[PDB]
């Protein structure tokens, strides 16, 4: 995933 | 609540121990107990709440993706019975339960009591994130309303952050990062995702000169995440 | 039992799905349900049972070690209250509960129905392992009896394995590996641990010429573990 | 740990  | 008899300070202490032990379900239960004492959360306590539930839901999301992929392949194939769907549904329901728990804590009553920008933007951002996790597993006619709820929370957080925080503020940067992911992965708006990530990156770059070494490290770490996504998307 | 209404074959299928999803608590609950159907377990099913509970108790053991270390440092120091001890005790009790569950499955009635060497030695070895995990957290006057129970299970497994299996049999090799760890880490008998690991290694080496490529790979993998421990211990 |  590419979130924080 | 099962934590109702434990001191707030003891719940916070045990959440920190649970983190060290990588016992994130315990950590989340301790932090839920602390929230339910009714007092506002400090900056450190907000981060403990977020770390706990992020790890719990992160494991559920990873498992749901494995099972959803197996289920989708099984519908391309030998009929293996209802078991794949049943078990994917079990994990999905548990995931939805955790998201509902987090959303309930934010609604009772973390957001309403949060008056400072750092707390209000943090909470929402969390509200946007957990509606986004609900959206990942939702299907039509419920998915639309869940998506709008995520969007609304992120938009309110953005509006506050742009008025009240510098463009290098790590909370503001992480909110923009996650709202851009929402646009790309949930809302079918890759151009909005790219525009948001690029404008956020560029405006932070121009403000780095104001920062100490430690703040510079904090901000550039999240800017690198924005850059990483722009590299993947463009 | 909560799995009493699910088909045995469905429980096994879902245990395999849970493994793929890294949902080991689910995997263990599914395999417990399968054991409680009352039928013997196949080789593949025994391995699913072992993988499930190994992962569950492995996480508990890792957490217990983190908390025990913090607790020991806290007694070298500022009084931080009862919380470290309380939480270490909570994890310890949960760990003991999982070990008791596994031991109960072996006693009701996996071992008594296990007549073939491969099944009986497998079960136990498991009985020795889970008494060994109980021993890791036990203190005096209970620790002695738990240690003897582990030793007794391992010794019966060893006696059968030496009579009924070739010295390269992977079950026999893994039993010897773990009994040697018992000697070194639990029973304060490092010389017995080293002797056992060395004799096991050497007798397997002399039997490798009888094996196919695939069996050779299976046996040498565990021999390397014996060698690794001998390197650390000598 | 050093077990199987
Ligand atoms: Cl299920
Ligand atoms: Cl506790
Ligand atoms: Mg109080
Ligand atoms: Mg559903
Ligand atoms: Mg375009
Ligand atoms: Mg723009
Ligand atoms: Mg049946
Ligand atoms: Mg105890
Ligand atoms: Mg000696
Ligand atoms: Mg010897």
């Amino acid at each position: 995933e590419h979130s924080l | 609540g099962a934590m109702g008899s434990m001191e707030r300070a003891s719940l916070i202490q045990k959440a920190k121990l649970a983190e060290q032990a990588e016992r994130y379900e315990d950590m989340a239960a301790f932090m839920k107990g602390a929230v339910e004492k009714g007092e506002e959360l400090s900056c450190e306590e907000r981060n403990l709440l977020s770390v706990a539930y992020k790890n719990v839901v992160g494991g559920q999301r990873a498992a749901w993706r494995v099972l959803s992929s197996i289920e989708q392949k099984s519908n391309e194939s030998e009929e293996k019975g209802p078991e794949v769907r049943e078990y994917r549904e079990k994990v999905e329901t548990e995931l939805q339960g955790v998201c509902d728990t987090v959303l309930g804590l934010l609604d009772s009553h973390l957001i309403k009591e949060a008056g400072d920008a750092e707390s209000r933007v943090f909470y929402l951002k969390m509200k946007g994130d957990y509606y986004r996790y609900l959206a990942e597993v939702a299907t039509g006619d419920d998915k639309k309303r869940i998506i709008d709820s995520a969007r609304s929370a992120y938009q309110e957080a953005m509006d506050i952050s742009k008025k009240e925080m510098p463009p290098t503020n790590p909370i503001r940067l992480g909110l923009a990062l996650n709202f851009s992911v929402f646009h790309y992965e949930i809302a079918n708006s890759p151009e909005e995702a790219i525009s948001l990530a690029k404008t956020t990156f560029d405006e932070a770059m121009a403000d780095l000169h104001t920062l100490s070494e430690d703040s510079y490290k904090d901000s550039t770490l999240i800017m690198q995440l924005l850059r990483d996504n722009l590299t993947l998307w463009t």
